[PDB]
């Protein structure tokens, strides 16, 4: 669970990075 | 989901970018 | 300056953090 | 906006969660 | 400590409220 | 010790955007 | 002033780093 | 300071563009 | 250097890729 | 304060130190 | 193995704080 | 390399140091 976390703290600044202009929905579940 | 594809595997930069709007 | 881009990182991340298993939407336009 | 609400003054975390799904 | 407490399972933000000063 | 070391990152950056003002003690003993 | 919340945001990271098992306060007021 | 604030996020955006390869941090 | 060009300006990750091994 | 003195100037990791406890 | 790539994350902003202008090279392998 | 050294038990500041230019 806490790793998961941890993971999607990540994932969402590498969606920032790459999506740009964009933008982006993250929805985890 | 984008969880359960890429927290166990590493996505690259070119995968992530289907998740864009 | 790039201050809007680095806003933007601060931005997701505290947004990440705040809405759990909802998600949210970014979108810099 | 929420670059254009938050950048220049800081938003509350309960500001925030109006941006939230 | 906070980190027993937060880092086997997912703190809320009303958990780590408790920290603060 | 590394996972812990990794949480501990993290757990700063929320306790930061939560506590605000107030501020907060970090004490991993 | 959100410049001063992102120059906070880093400081209590390289806090954490540089202060170790000995933690740290950060007591912005 | 801003180049500082700057510089921090730079290396991330790095460290995730170059992957496996790897890159060279210069600021010098 | 890296900081002149890429923090009065935002790089692409072309420019950024300029600087992998 | 930190802030003050650190957002103001850069602080070097040996300037940090003194606000360890 | 996204362990390894979440603590890479971390060493690279730890090793800009430590390095300052002399700066690195980070190689993963 | 750096990933086995410091992923696998935590490096001190001093240990980084060595990986600077
Ligand atoms: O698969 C992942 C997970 C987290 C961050 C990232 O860049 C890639
Ligand atoms: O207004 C803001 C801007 C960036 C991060 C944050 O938590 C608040
Ligand atoms: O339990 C945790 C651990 C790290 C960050 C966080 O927001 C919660
Ligand atoms: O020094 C800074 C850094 C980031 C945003 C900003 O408005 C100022
Ligand atoms: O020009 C920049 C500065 C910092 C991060 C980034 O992705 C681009
Ligand atoms: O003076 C500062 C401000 C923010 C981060 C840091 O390492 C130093
Ligand atoms: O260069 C360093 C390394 C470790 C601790 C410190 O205060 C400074
Ligand atoms: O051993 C490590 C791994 C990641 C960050 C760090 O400061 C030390
Ligand atoms: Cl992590
Ligand atoms: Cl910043
Ligand atoms: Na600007
Ligand atoms: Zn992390
Ligand atoms: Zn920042």
């Amino acid at each position: 669970f806490v790793n998961q976390h941890l993971c999607g703290s990540h994932l969402v600044e590498a969606l920032y990075l790459v999506c740009g202009e964009r933008g982006f929905f993250y929805t985890p579940k | 989901g984008i969880v359960e594809q890429c927290c166990t595997s590493i996505c690259s930069l070119y995968q992530l970018e289907n998740y864009c709007n």
